[PDB]
């Protein structure tokens, strides 16, 4: 679920997901059309694409099992959406970690008034 | 996808309210789990639900019809899947508008610690 996914980034990129992922860009905010942005805004496009593989459960309210260990996030659900879900997650929250050296603040906020390029395609 | 049902919300509560939703309660935004908390909350939990009913499509990507005629959201001509979600995001739109007056600051950004109750069930 999204608190959860929300620990991976903090674990992964140091950030508050809600005070700055969850407004970001294109594609890891209130997005979802247009081009993304940046490497950042990739991840979240890449995240999309995987949650829409997902069907029997929805990625938003998914309460998966995870853990930290040996750097990497484990994916430790038997409930196959559940752990479907949690790999999403976890990609995506690798992907915003190699990312942030180009975080850019000035994405913040940024889907409200942009955004009305050819869309990403998965 | 997000960037519409953020103009449905912003239309029909006014500039900048989409923020208001990035983190609220256990449902609204970066939450899904435990037990809706007011009014606005449930608004988000019964438009999770509905986007886990929609099949063949993925509602953060999927690029829907829909207009405002006076004042009121109204789902175009859409086929599919793209009805549903449209729908899915005029009647959240709408909740979230009816129960304005209820909205409770001190219920953003919560901790998942807030929502740990027996997840409720769409």
């Amino acid at each position: 679920n999204l608190f959860q996914f929300g620990d991976m980034i903090l674990q992964k990129t140091g950030k508050e997901a809600v005070h700055s992922y969850a407004i970001y860009g294109c594609y890891c905010g209130w997005g979802g059309q247009a081009r993304a942005q940046d490497a950042t805004d990739r991840c979240c496009f890449a995240q999309d694409c995987c949650y829409g593989r997902v069907n029997d459960c929805n990625p938003k309210t998914a309460t998966y099992t995870y853990s930290f260990e040996n750097g990497d996030i484990v994916c430790g659900d038997n409930d196959l959406c559940l752990r479907a879900v949690c790999e999403c997650d976890r990609a995506a929250a690798i992907c915003l970690g190699e990312n942030v050296n180009t975080y850019d603040k000035n994405y913040e906020y940024y889907s409200i008034s942009h955004c009305t390029e050819e869309s990403e395609q998965c | 996808n997000l960037f519409q049902f953020a103009k449905m919300i912003n239309g029909k509560l006014g500039a900048f309210s989409v923020w208001n939703y990035i983190s609220y309660g256990c449902y609204c935004g970066w939450g899904g789990q435990g037990t809706p908390k007011d009014a606005t909350d449930r608004c988000c939990f019964v438009h999770d639900c509905c986007y886990g009913r929609v099949r063949g499509c993925n509602p953060k990507l999927a690029i829907y019809s829909y207009s405002f005629k006076k004042g009121n959201i109204v789902c175009g001509k859409n086929n599919g899947c793209l009805r549903d979600i449209c729908e899915c995001d005029r009647v959240a739109a709408n909740c979230f508008h009816q129960n304005k007056n209820t909205y409770n600051k001190n219920y953003k950004f919560l901790s998942s610690s807030r929502c740990r109750q027996t997840s409720e069930q769409c």
